[PDB]
């Protein structure tokens, strides 16, 4: 028994059980797409300045 | 007046009224007078402050 995956892991993940899933390996980046309504967008003068 | 002062606060060419000028006077006399501009430049809200 080589040890287990939550320790010889790469990127440093947290292997778990229940569900077999990793977690929080700090790899890659996600991109993110907004699709925001023109209801949000504040005038200037109603803001300070 | 004398020494009056125009600054445009916001400004967006927008097909209502869509854009805010805060002129600082400095009045002799304290009495509603009527505000115009002669050019098709822009097109006043108001016709008197």
């Amino acid at each position: 028994k080589a040890p287990s995956l939550k320790f010889t892991a790469p990127f440093g993940c947290e292997i778990y059980t229940n569900p077999i899933r990793a977690e929080n390996c700090a790899v890659g980046s996600i991109p993110l797409a907004f699709d925001i309504p023109d209801a949000l967008f504040t005038r200037v003068s109603e803001t300070p300045t | 007046l004398s020494a009056a002062e125009c600054t445009l606060n916001e400004c967006v060419y927008s097909s209502d009224f869509g854009g805010i000028a805060t002129v600082k006077y400095s009045a002799s006399k304290s009495g509603k007078c009527a505000v115009h501009v002669p050019s098709g430049t822009a097109t006043l809200k108001e016709a008197a402050v």
